[PDB]
């Protein structure tokens, strides 16, 4: 349901980027973790709700 | 960030129409306007003035007219997206006091770039309050002194050349297109 | 509020502000100077007349910025080290000319009459086209196009009712207008337009096609028209002689109740128009018409 | 893009006539329909006296693609070199493309987007292009590449475009 996401959205911009999530940094761990290996797949029911900064993504 | 680094730019015009003919075909209007925006500058003895917008159609590739810009300039090009903003948090950081935070967008650009005068690409600007932080980025009677939420320091950004695209002429924001 | 009125310039007061405020800022925008870049009065005389109309002057300042950027390149890249231009060589800056005839018309042929029309974007001049839709041997008919609006399409109405009644009496074998199918049509159709103003020069666009005759060739008129014939006061005059004198007309026709509003106008304006004040239609059947 | 302009008759030719416009047409569009109609009526009536096909006969007007919303005075010679075509029995040049605003006399007016039609012209395989003698200043402003191979004619009235698509 990733159209319906609330602007989080920037969460998910951090979350997404293979330059910025190599360091993604957690406010409990205050370390980075590199999930720059884990593999993102995304479901929504319709393009129209989707953020615009995700869709070049 | 790099205090006080300058890379020399070039305002050659034969080297900027050499550039400009290399990696761009066709489009003699926009190469003659970059042109002539490069002579006045050249003239003036500064690159600061009126912003360039370059509008058109979308998907007809506007970043690669602002690289050869940069490329032939000798300016550090950046790429810096409006497109839906909303929060002025991205423009300028958010304060150091908050959990996690992070400083605005030129700051990292400036962090990146290693130099005081890159070229920045405010691009679809057209579709971005959001829109007052920006006037207070391209008017140099303010641009000297930036002021983050993050560093909370002044920095100096009057040599960066501010450029921009847009997909239509009608901006939404109206006090930015008399700039 | 107080309202305070900022008029359009005419051509000579445009010359003058572009002379003295819109080329030095040109020039210093562009990091010029009138020593290597001279802008000739004959070249802004071409750009007024042939590359801009309308009532202020931003188009202006845009060609004047053009051209000097145009300069400024030709400076820096060593073709040439001074820079002046004239008339001749006017082409090499700007392309071709935007508007090569300063009126639609240059003579008028009987089915069209000149007008004049004010708008937000300031005075401008409209022609009232007018044409038969069949051949000549029941009731006429009058149609009309041009994105009038409801205002307008009323006057026109009244305007035919009246043009009617006037040539029942003035020629009364003349069965022209109450016999035959007319089409009316004012050009610039995608543009929008409305205002009762045009009365009078629709009355008279149908008059000079009934008698097969032209108006007087430099004549441009104004003001609405009552079923009796009876003109009334209409507004904006200012900007309609500002563009009156833009056009090039001669004379031109007021309503009588707008004679103080006229003289509001400075003596450099007015000193070149026949101006003519009407009371009732005749008068201006008369000056259109002389003979 | 290319548009066509078709009409036919409605009756046999065998009271005053009628022209029906189909094909979405704006509120513009119609109203220079019209004003074509109307001018074409004149020119047949001045050029062919004694040619009453015009003025006699009902005629249907239609512009292709109907799912397709059109507007813009842009039509205005186009429907009156239709009419005319129509009317005498006379196909116009087998390659020719015009655009531009007609007047209630014939002037023809300048209209914009003169880069974006020479374009498609040039890409259906057009030779001949008609426009306006207003918009001299847009078209020449063209790079040569685009323009090279159009035989193109500048008007300022429909006579001379008459003369153009009709020739002999």
């Amino acid at each position: 349901e990733v159209d319906k996401i609330g602007r989080p959205s920037s969460a998910l911009l951090e979350l997404l980027d293979p330059e910025q999530n190599a360091n993604f940094l957690d406010h409990y761990l205050d370390v980075p973790v590199d999930l720059s290996k884990v593999l993102f797949i995304c479901t929504a029911n319709v393009t129209d709700t989707i953020p615009e900064p995700l869709r070049d993504r | 960030i790099p205090w006080g680094k300058y890379s020399n730019e070039n305002l050659d015009l034969a080297r900027a129409q050499a550039v400009l003919e290399e990696d761009h075909y066709g489009m003699e209007d926009v190469k003659k306007r970059i042109l002539e925006f490069i002579a006045v500058s050249q003239l003036r003895g500064s690159t600061q003035g009126k912003i360039l917008c370059f509008y058109g159609p979308p998907g007809v590739g506007k970043t690669s007219i602002a690289r050869s810009i940069a490329r032939a300039l000798n300016r550090e090009y950046f790429r810096f997206s409006v497109g839906g903003m909303t929060d002025v948090a991205e423009i300028k950081g958010h304060r150091r006091t908050y959990v996690g935070a992070m400083p605005g967008k030129i700051i990292q650009c400036l962090k990146k770039t290693k130099t005081e005068n890159p070229l920045i690409l405010i691009d679809e600007v057209d579709k971005i309050d959001p829109s007052s932080a920006l006037l207070e980025l391209l008017d140099p009677e303010q641009n000297a002194n930036f002021l983050d939420h993050y560093l909370d320091v002044p920095v100096d950004l009057s040599k960066v050349l501010f450029i921009c695209t847009a997909n239509v002429t009608d901006t939404i924001p109206e006090p930015l297109r008399d700039r | 509020m107080e309202m305070i009125n900022v008029s359009g310039y005419v051509a000579q007061e445009k010359l003058a502000i572009a002379e003295r405020y819109l080329v030095p800022q040109a020039r210093a925008l562009c990091g010029l100077d009138e020593s290597k870049a001279k802008l000739s009065s004959d070249v802004l005389t071409l750009l007024i007349k042939q590359y801009c109309r309308e009532s202020g002057v931003r188009n202006l300042q845009k060609q004047v910025e053009k051209v000097l950027r145009k300069s400024a390149y030709k400076i820096v890249s060593g073709e040439a080290e001074s820079v002046e231009v004239t008339p001749e060589n006017l082409q090499d800056f700007v392309g071709k000319p935007v508007f090569t005839v300063e009126r639609m018309y240059d003579v008028t042929p009987p089915g069209v009459v000149m007008g004049l029309a004010w708008t937000a974007m300031g005075g401008s001049t409209l022609f009232v086209e007018t044409s038969l839709r069949r051949p000549q041997d029941k009731d006429g008919s009058l149609e009309v196009t041009g994105q009038l609006g409801e205002v307008m399409k009323e006057s026109a109405r009244i305007a035919y009712t009246f043009a009617r009644a006037f040539l029942m009496q003035h020629a009364p074998a003349n069965d022209y207008l109450v016999t035959s199918h007319i089409h009316l049509h004012v050009p610039e159709g995608a543009t929008p337009k409305d205002g009762p103003s045009a009365g009078c020069t629709i009355v008279t666009a149908l008059l000079s096609l009934a008698m097969g005759r032209p108006v007087r060739q430099n004549l441009a008129m104004t003001g609405e028209v009552s079923l009796t014939g009876k003109i009334l006061p209409v507004g904006g005059i200012k900007e309609k002689t500002i563009a009156a004198k833009r056009a090039g007309v001669t004379c031109i026709v007021l309503p009588a109740e707008n004679k103080k509003d006229f003289y509001d106008l400075a003596a450099f304006i007015t000193e070149g128009l026949e101006v003519h004040f009407v009371e009732h239609y005749r008068e201006i059947f008369d000056i259109a018409f002389p003979d």
